[PDB]
DNA sequence: ATCTGACACGTGCCTGGAGACTAGGGAGTAATCCCCTTGGCGGTTAAAACGCGGGGGACAGCGCGTACGTGCGTTTAAGCGGTGCTAGAGCTGTCTACGACCAATTGAGCGGCCTCGGCACCGGGATTCT
DNA sequence: AGAATCCCGGTGCCGAGGCCGCTCAATTGGTCGTAGACAGCTCTAGCACCGCTTAAACGCACGTACGCGCTGTCCCCCGCGTTTTAACCGCCAAGGGGATTACTCCCTAGTCTCCAGGCACGTGTCAGAT
């Protein structure tokens, strides 16, 4: 048959992350998938472009964080920008 | 067979939206409002199906070609 | 009334039956593809026609805001044919 | 730490988004700290959405999280309405609404 | 009045002026950009105010199309506020 | 006051290139509105845009990209 | 003929094209015809475009073609229209339109 | 230092169309963003074809397919028929 | 009818484009299992189809008052020109640091089973608008 | 007061959670070369301070175009009750044509090398604005 690469489980172990609880339907996982396969197309769409008409040639942090704050709304950017500003020290405080 | 999609169906389809009160006339142009939007989306389909070499018309296209008009639907893997 | 636009505000359901959306997207595949036939996927179907009851239901949702601007109650066609002529389509 | 998912604090594959930047033709040289951030927002991204999904589901005394729950979380909410502001959710239905007028 | 509205159409000029849009453009970029100001490069305002002419233009043409739905012929504020929420 | 200085016959001119033949007096706080909305908007996207290429001019070239961005593009300065 | 414009038998460059499609990252192998295709819907696309805006030129008695001009063969057509519906030329004005009603 | 353009091959279609009229620079750079945006859709939609079917050339057909996607009725199926008959003038040489 | 100036046109050169040939892998073409999608018969019934009564609303009217175009002095800042500036755009020269790249190694994450419980549905109390 | 519409209990059943064996891509370690990150020079144009002009904003008089709330005529959707009919489940059968592998011709990256297409400078002459 084929391997198929999917989010479905890493949307689940984030569910019982937030709330111990309440489990995800099957439907809500093609939701989740799709979605995450969607912000991540525009992420890293504005992501080549930006490394486009910048006349460079390669993608880093600074320019995905161009990227975010770009992308997301008023206060949705701000914070997710300070989410991945924290987990990138914190994986550059290990190797 | 556009006919076909019936009267009281186009009218459930009102009433979702709010509707209270639907006229006598509305029914020719909803009917070619649909004829409009499914003729656009299935040439995008068939577009890109006979491209493939291919001739199932898989919802995985169906899903691009909505994909395309910016009005992209969720749940069928985009 | 008022209970059928709870009713179907509640209900998730697909609210034109498959089968005649089934005839009349074969039908229009069959006015494309060089005048021969092709046959479909078991869900792209079911994309296709929540795709088509999602944008009737945005339509007529639209028109019914100019409706009640234009001082009515009803929906007369107009209000469908003007409201997709300013969206921009 | 014999992963780098595990090492960043987070819980996306890092490594497939950083295959999915090299294989899909976006740019030529991808750094390392552009797919750990990336999976960072993904994440924080999905947590907020199923926070939100989570609190409606329940309030509708329920256990699950159904479609029709990810439209009342996106819709009931405006900063993620206005990021997608265009889609459709499957088997999703609409969110509660009667105009003024209408109502005698 | 009709011959206003045949030379506004037959011309092609730009219609807000240049030192208001100027200020108010900066103003706008003073508010961002953390305080410290930029330095508009002078002929991103005549692209800005093209732009922002066309956006006023399309909307109080698409606002006047309510307008004369509804039966009036003036266009009172509610329209161009019901003709931005149509529009997305 | 400078937002209160884009003029109300430069308003009118605005509406009368559209084709309208009543303005009422009252349109024309929400059409500062809106426009103030815009220029956020849009002032937003070329701030971002030329705060990231480290250039502390602002082109005419990004305010174009903003424009391109989000979907009302403008031809005329290098797309 | 050493040059592939002439020997393709088109107008435009077919060298940029290549080099754009090569260096603008949207794939890595870029065939052969594939440029050359690609010139030539660029100029077709451009001969059109230019008959009509030249002769809407020459119809309002001007010798060269201004942004105008190429509003009113743009906004004047509904292929064109379709293609461009979202664009905004710079200097460009609008279309004549007055209803009947309103007056 | 070099800065490229469209500029010269615009004035000779145009200048093959009618040969009276020229280009006032403005329209020269109208239409050269104008060529400019249309590459980008054309090319874009090119890449995301190619890479929907797990496929890694941007060819004739790709093309083809591209353009007869993006252009609206008459003019799709006329700028396919142009491009294949500038493919038979090259690949006859 | 004329001037104010910019679009059209001529030489140096120079960077990118064409030619000739190499080298590896990508996509054409065939081939086989098998998924699943078209096609067609019972049979239940939910929902579509429809005729007529009934009030709900579309629409013309009209007179009242109210806010908007337009005329006319009257002021207010926009615009162009000098004209001087210095900030920062842009080019360029090294030079380190970081990301492609290869070769092995190993859990991660995926297909499959499979048994298990959340909700679909039914049925019953009870409460209560308009 | 007629259905309406909320708790609660009972019964069943098909998707979810979880275990389990297992390819394969994701890590680790080491090589390397080139792309972007800083110094350092130039030097174009964005800012700004003032002067002089003057086209446009502006404040009000005022006349009237016209918004609109209440009026009546009429027609026309909605709901109800019987009819009827085509979707839908379920079964069954069967045959495209999807998908995935095996082979291999050729089709494009890549590199050396020569050369001209096109751009960047200046210089003229008529196109249009009143």
């Amino acid at each position: 048959k084929s391997r198929k690469e999917s989010y479905a489980i890493y949307v689940y172990k984030v569910l019982k992350q937030v709330h111990p609880d309440t489990g995800i339907s099957s439907k809500a996982m093609s939701i989740m998938n799709s979605f995450v396969n969607d912000v991540f197309e525009r992420i890293a769409g504005e992501a080549s472009r930006l490394a486009h008409y910048n006349k460079r040639s390669t993608i880093t942090s600074r320019e995905i964080q161009t990227a975010v704050r770009l992308l997301l709304p008023g206060e949705l950017a701000k914070h997710a920008v300070s989410e991945g500003t924290k987990a990138v020290t914190k994986y550059t405080s290990a190797k | 067979n556009i006919q076909g999609i019936t009267k009281p169906a186009i009218r459930r389809l009102a009433r979702r939206g709010g509707v209270k009160r639907i006229s006598g006339l509305i029914y020719e142009e909803t009917r070619g409002v649909l004829k409009v939007f499914l003729e656009n989306v299935i040439r995008d389909a068939v577009t890109y199906t006979e491209h493939a070499k291919r001739k199932t018309v898989t919802a995985m296209d169906v899903v691009y070609a909505l994909k395309r008009q910016g009005r992209t639907l969720y749940g069928f893997g985009g | 009334w008022l209970k059928e636009i709870r009713k179907l505000q509640k209900s998730t359901h697909l609210l034109i039956r498959k089968l005649p959306f089934s005839r009349l997207a074969r039908e229009i595949c069959v006015k494309f593809t060089r005048g021969v036939d092709f046959n479909w996927q078991a869900q792209a179907l079911l994309a296709l026609q929540e795709a088509a009851e999602a944008f009737l239901v945005h339509l007529f949702e639209d028109a019914y805001l100019l409706t009640l601007h234009a001082g009515r109650v009803t929906l007369f066609p107009k209000d469908v044919q003007l409201a997709r002529r300013i969206r921009g389509l | 730490a014999k992963t780098r998912s595990s090492r960043a604090g987070l819980q996306f594959p890092v490594g497939r988004v950083h295959r999915l930047l090299r294989k899909g033709n976006y740019a030529e040289r991808v750094g390392a700290g552009a797919p750990v951030y990336l999976a960072a927002v993904l994440e924080y991204l999905t947590a907020e959405i199923l926070e939100l999904a989570g609190n409606a589901a329940r309030d509708n005394k329920k256990t699950r999280i159904i479609p029709r729950h990810l439209q009342l979380a996106v819709r009931n909410d405006e900063e993620l309405n206005k990021l997608l502001g265009r889609v459709t959710i499957a088997q999703g239905g609409v969110l509660p609404n009667i105009q003024s007028v209408l109502l005698p």
